[PDB]
RNA sequence: CGACUCUUAGCGGUGGAUCACUCGGCUCGUGCGUCGAUGAAGAACGCAGCUAGCUGCGAGAAUUAAUGUGAAUUGCAGGACACAUUGAUCAUCGACACUUCGAACGCACUUGCGGCCCCGGGUUCCUCCCGGGGCUACGCCUGUCUGAGCGUCGCU
RNA sequence: UGGAGCCGCCGCAGGUGCAGAUCUUGGUGGUAGUAGCAAAUAUUCAAACGAGAACUUUGAAGGCCGAAGUGGAGAAGGGUU
RNA sequence: ACCCACCCGACCCGUCUUGAAACACGGACCAAGGAGUCUAACACGUGCGCGAGUCGGGGGCUCGCACGAAAGCCGCCGUGG
RNA sequence: UAAGGCUAAAUACCGGCACGAGACCGAUAGUCAACAAGUACCGUAAGGGAAAGUUGAAAAGAACUUUGAAGAGAGAGUUCA
RNA sequence: CGCGACCUCAGAUCAGACGUGGCGACCCGCUGAAUUUAAGCAUAUUAGUCAGCGGAGGAGAAGAAACUAACCAGGAUUCCCUCAGUAACGGCGAGUGAACAGGGAAGAGCCCAGCGCCGAAUCCCCGCCCCGCGGCGGGGCGCGGGACAUGUGGCGUACGGAA
């Protein structure tokens, strides 16, 4: 994802869980040289990422 | 040596971005500006640089409060009312 | 350097005078502004003289002016006392009163009493309410004039 | 008095201005006293001061101050002139009784400088080329 | 500069003299015609009219 | 002359006023005359031109007695495009040629409620002035 | 399709929130779709949804603040938000009743010695 | 430098966004005087507000 | 005639004078004469379907509401809307809103560390943990509470 | 040639007439297709791509830096290279 | 008035200088720009008005100034110079 | 009549908001700035600080054919040009 | 060795208020040169001028005589015209330099302390009700707090004032 720069991993985790009814293993943020905090979000192994990816639109 | 070879060892910096005025004139060791004097409560302006004076007078910036005050005044500093509705 | 005959003359343009030159391009605009403001003040003080209050007659000082006579600043207290106008009231009927004026000679005093007497004759005091009590003049001398007096009130002519 | 703040002597200039020691401030000590009381209590509005003693080294003073926004002052009509914002910082502008005295204004021949508002204003009047339209 | 002496002030009789001079030559058809005005068919030159 | 001492009569000021005019003000500027026919009927000289009036072009090249329907009003460009007032570009494509509203005459108005109330307001003021003159 | 201020005014507080949420959801999907091409037809909505979102949030704040100043209209001490901001200096003028307080001495003066309407020359 | 503050990093980011050249549809606008960006900064020549 | 060079003229280049325009200045005048801890000026960083700059705005971000207006905006798209309807688009602007620095305020300027009250997950007040909210600058006045003194007394 | 304003006379007014100021700003020559593109040993053959190859790429050969490196990694500085 | 020929004449301008074609300086070439202004005070000359007077300022009265920030008038006409 | 105090008005105003005018300048002028100017650019910094207006009534801004790798041409066309 | 008055002082994230920075054409208070002129220069001049610091308002400052005068006397302040380039200052050189009167623009005058009389007759803050509330006010009612006799309020201030 791209995320709001003010966010903690804790917040992202909580957002990702809330929006997509999902559950996270870990969040792993960085900041793009551009300004937009990117976030890699590992989902817990009960969940498939490609399945949710299809749900949210992207593929 | 005084010249070109000595330009070689300009490896490190005096000033950085001041956080009041925004200029790259915050002297790191002195921990003051030299443009607005940052830590200094009052702004630095001098009467000798009339050109400098004009470069950040009021008009210059957004005047985001001050521009709507002028409007407010014009029509009469009315508060907490609306125009007659439909 | 001076050249053959002329006033060995001293001009005072050694300070930075062009920094303090005062032009007069106002003046017409000024003259009007005063004049409007003047006409407004008349209109506000509706039947009252535009002039102001009545002012005393008074001789100038010094041997030079001496012979002439002006309007003074205000009538003295003795002059009000003799005329029989209470000083605090005199202000309310348009009579200038200064209280710092001495009164040396009795020729200048009786003249200035005469002034106030004459004023009180030809004055038209309106009553406070339209319902008419004492002092307040008749509705005849009221309808026939709620008129302003143009120019200085009872002008002094030397 | 007031010694001239210049490093060593070194008032570089014409030897009229070489003086540093025997020279004396325009305002009084009492005014300085008020000014400092005024500085400190910004909300408070200096009314007037009086003297309470003097050592060799110090003088002492007592500056009467007033809250302009305490209802008892605000509502009392006879004081409520101080609550008007022209009377901000009287002491700083030379307007208390004390700091008035330095300005050098009184009626009569012993003044003339200060025959407009103030010292500065008369000079201003006297050094204006009034340049009329028609001349 | 602004304080160039813009305005120019004239003696009052002289001003009047000019204004008399102009009036006096508002008569004189020659001086009126020469000043260009097509006054060929006008009935009388100091032309005065009813006050309606 | 103009005697009102708050109007301008100053080339630079009038032109700046004109070219930097805001949409709703341009509406008024972009007005156009009614046909003598309508001039008789409504008691109105002219009207702010609009998206789908019927119109003649009076002057220019396209000057003609045909009655084309208005196509759009380009208030930025101070111009209106009209049905068959157009020109073939290099590659055949038709391009709606601009005509200035004032060089056009409205034969048929597009009457909505608001246009109806406008015409009622202008006619009334015209007849007040004729009553005042009489 | 159009969300107006008009109607929202009357609506219940919980009802306004659901509507905002449902727009916030709709905004998300368009933002997703802008990344993946989507379609011009979708990339219109994004502006529309934004402004309708604002239209909702605005109505809510107007309602919350109207209710609030009803609640304090009467009370002496009230929040700075609800106090009337004119201009720093103008909030330190004398009170409107305080600046027409005559001293009893001055009142007595006006009673005894009122300025009189007068004229002259008759 | 590879040891940046956050203040500086954000500053650079905006500078990096400003560099892009004009969108060509801008040229086709009504009252257009703009032909090229003229505020384009090449790292090798001209060296930032720093 | 040959090439080259010089001179004049024609035409073409180079170059941008001249002339003609002017939504800019310069000057004179008129009226009013309003910033800020309810957070100013100024700075920063953001925000457009495609937008870099200028402008415009502030996470409600090329703007919301309201009122006036009455069909556009338009570089292209797309759209809306029934323009016999609070209604496009402008204007006004009284309601709402207003990120971060900045007098600049929890303490620091890393964008780092905190304290104290309440709320949601977390608990089932178990403190933790996470998230949200509200306080936490200095100076000063009027009062309030707690006090200090072999300061001056009184009673015990 | 150009494509939108301009002049004569009588008066008034002026930021009113240039060859020069090592004058100011802009432009253009001769000098001139001249000086010059010489520090640190080195290139060659074939092919590929390609409109086009002394210079790209691949292969083959011949050479150099010669681990105090012309190699492999950072600091500061740059700021997307 | 364009070019060419021939006879006679004929040194490069600016400038400071007693003296410049100078082995005195400035000047490759062209365009545009570019330096005795304005205010005040004095003096003399000249033109006009009035004349033992003259005067206009400053102020005021007449207009929303289209032309007017003019024009006109004033026991202020003369406080005063 | 000092050593305490308040007070409108005629007065000032190269900053501000909003207007009006000119015997002014007319793109090397007029403000540094008619334009994305206190911009680009320079300087560690205080500070310094430009250049730059004009197709046409309308974009009708040159479809198509042809030579060339292309830039460039040759025809054709638009325009009163 | 306590408890209680007061006095002088602290501390509160105590309740409620204010002040802080900006702009700076004009304005008030300080500070304060040197180019320059004098055909040199040091006093003088440039100049109480530039720069420096402070504080304001729509204007500011000033202002209701410890004034002018010397008259047959004027009568707060500010502004203009004049006084006047005058009286005066000055290496009496360069240079500098006001005021009163007179005519106008405007015009407006007032209040304390004190001295005295009046049961502190006064003020602030609480709390309950009625109105009014986008410049927190009126009226009433509370043995509800405090300020205040080390002096609040009415009368009164030199033009006299009180009884
Ligand atoms: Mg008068
Ligand atoms: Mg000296
Ligand atoms: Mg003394
Ligand atoms: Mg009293
Ligand atoms: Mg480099
Ligand atoms: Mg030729
Ligand atoms: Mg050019
Ligand atoms: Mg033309
Ligand atoms: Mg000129
Ligand atoms: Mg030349
Ligand atoms: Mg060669
Ligand atoms: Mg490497
Ligand atoms: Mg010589
Ligand atoms: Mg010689
Ligand atoms: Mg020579
Ligand atoms: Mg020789
Ligand atoms: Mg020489
Ligand atoms: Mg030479
Ligand atoms: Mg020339
Ligand atoms: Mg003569
Ligand atoms: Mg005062
Ligand atoms: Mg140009
Ligand atoms: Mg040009
Ligand atoms: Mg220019
Ligand atoms: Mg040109
Ligand atoms: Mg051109
Ligand atoms: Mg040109
Ligand atoms: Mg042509
Ligand atoms: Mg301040
Ligand atoms: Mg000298
Ligand atoms: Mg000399
Ligand atoms: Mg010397
Ligand atoms: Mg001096
Ligand atoms: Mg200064
Ligand atoms: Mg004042
Ligand atoms: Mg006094
Ligand atoms: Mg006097
Ligand atoms: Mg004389
Ligand atoms: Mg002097
Ligand atoms: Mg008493
Ligand atoms: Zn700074």
């Amino acid at each position: 994802f791209i995320v709001d720069v003010k966010a903690n991993k804790h917040q992202i985790k909580q957002a990702v869980k809330k929006l997509y009814d999902i559950d996270v293993a870990k969040v792993n943020t960085l900041i793009r040289p551009d300004g937009e905090k990117k976030a890699y979000v590992r989902l817990a192994p009960d969940y498939d990422a490609l399945d949710v990816a299809n749900k949210i639109g992207i593929i | 040596t005084k010249g070109t070879s000595s330009f070689g060892k300009r490896r490190n910096k005096t000033h950085t971005l001041c956080r009041r005025c925004g200029s790259k004139a915050y002297h790191l060791q002195k921990s003051t500006c030299g443009k607005c004097g940052y830590p200094a409560k009052r702004k630095r302006k001098y009467n000798w640089s009339a050109k400098a004076k004009r470069r950040n007078t009021t008009g210059t910036g957004r005047m985001r409060h001050l521009k709507i005050v002028y409007r407010r005044f014009r029509h009469g500093f009315r508060e907490g009312t609306t125009p007659k509705p439909k | 350097a001076p050249s053959r005959n002329g006033m060995i003359l001293k001009p005072h343009f050694h300070k930075d005078w062009q920094r303090r030159v005062a032009t007069w391009f106002n003046q017409p605009a000024r003259k009007i502004r005063r004049r409007k403001a003047r006409q407004a003040r008349a209109r506000r003080i509706a039947p009252r003289p535009a002039s102001g209050p009545l002012r005393p007659i008074v001789r100038c000082p010094t041997v030079r002016y001496h012979t002439k006579v002006r309007a003074g600043r205000g009538f003295s207290l003795e002059e009000l006392r003799v005329a029989g106008i209470h000083k605090k009231v005199a202000r309310t009927i348009g009579i200038s009163v200064d209280p710092r004026r001495r009164n040396k000679s009795t020729e200048s005093l009786q003249a200035n009493v005469q002034r106030l007497k004459e004023y009180r004759s030809k004055l038209v005091l309106f009553p406070r309410k339209p319902s008419a009590p004492k002092k307040g003049d008749s509705s005849a001398e009221e309808l026939k004039l709620a008129t302003q007096l143009t120019g200085p009130v009872m002008p002094i002519r030397n | 008095g007031r010694k001239r703040p210049v490093p060593k002597g070194a008032t570089y200039g014409k030897p009229v201005h070489h003086g540093v020691n025997q020279l004396k401030f325009a305002r009084s000590l009492q005014s300085v006293a008020e000014e400092r009381a005024g500085r400190h209590c910004g909300a408070l509005r200096v009314l007037n001061s009086y003297w309470v003693g003097e050592d060799s080294t110090y003088k002492f003073f007592e500056v009467i101050l007033i809250d302009p926004f305490h209802k008892a002052i605000r509502r009392n009509p006879d004081t409520q002139w101080i609550t008007k914002p022209v009377h901000k910082h009287r002491e700083m502008r030379g307007l208390t009784s004390a700091g008035r005295k330095s300005r050098g204004l009184g009626k009569g021949h012993k003044f003339h400088h200060t025959i407009g508002g103030s010292r500065r204003a008369a000079w201003r009047r006297r050094n204006t080329l009034q340049l009329h339209r028609y001349r | 500069k602004t304080w160039r002496r813009w305005h120019r002030r004239v003696n009052t009789t002289q001003k009047r003299y000019a204004i008399c001079s102009a009036l006096a030559a508002s008569a004189l058809p020659a001086l009126v015609m020469s000043k260009g005005h097509r006054i060929e068919e006008v009935p009388e030159l100091p032309l005065v009219v009813e006050d309606k | 002359m103009k005697f009102n001492p708050f109007v301008t009569s100053d080339r630079s000021k009038n032109r700046k006023r004109h070219f930097n005019a805001p949409s709703h003000i341009r509406r008024k500027i972009m007005s156009s005359p009614l046909s003598k026919e309508l001039r008789q009927k409504y008691n109105v000289r002219s009207m702010p031109i609009r998206k789908d009036d019927e119109v003649q072009v009076v002057r220019g090249h396209y000057k003609g007695q045909q009655i084309g329907k208005v196509v759009q009003v380009y208030r930025k460009k101070y111009v209106i495009y009209i049905e068959r007032v157009q020109r073939e570009k290099a590659n055949g494509t038709t391009v709606h040629v601009g005509i200035h509203p004032s060089k056009v005459v409205i034969t048929r108005l597009k009457l909505d409620k608001d246009r109806k109330k406008i015409l009622e307001r202008k006619a009334k003021s015209r007849q007040v002035g004729k009553e005042k003159g009489k | 399709a159009k969300i107006k201020a008009r109607d929202l005014r009357g609506k219940k507080k919980e009802e306004l929130l659901k509507q905002l949420d449902d727009l916030k959801v709709e905004l998300s999907q368009l933002r997703v779709a802008k990344v993946t091409g989507g379609a011009a037809s979708k990339l219109s909505k994004i502006r529309v949804v934004r402004k309708s979102i604002a239209r909702v949030l605005t109505v809510i704040n107007q309602t919350q603040k109207e209710n609030l100043r009803k609640f304090y209209k009467g009370k002496k001490y009230k929040p700075l938000d609800l106090r009337p901001k004119k201009t720093r200096a103008m909030r330190r003028r004398l009170n409107k009743h305080e600046e027409s307080l005559k001293t009893k001495k001055q009142q007595r003066k006006e009673r005894l010695y009122p300025l009189r309407k007068y004229a002259v020359k008759a | 430098s590879s040891h940046k503050t956050f203040r500086i990093k954000r500053f650079l980011a905006k500078k990096q966004k400003q560099n892009r050249p004009i969108p060509q549809w801008i040229r086709m606008k009504t009252g257009n005087k703009i032909r090229y960006n003229s505020k384009r900064r090449h790292w090798r020549r001209t060296k930032l507000g720093l």
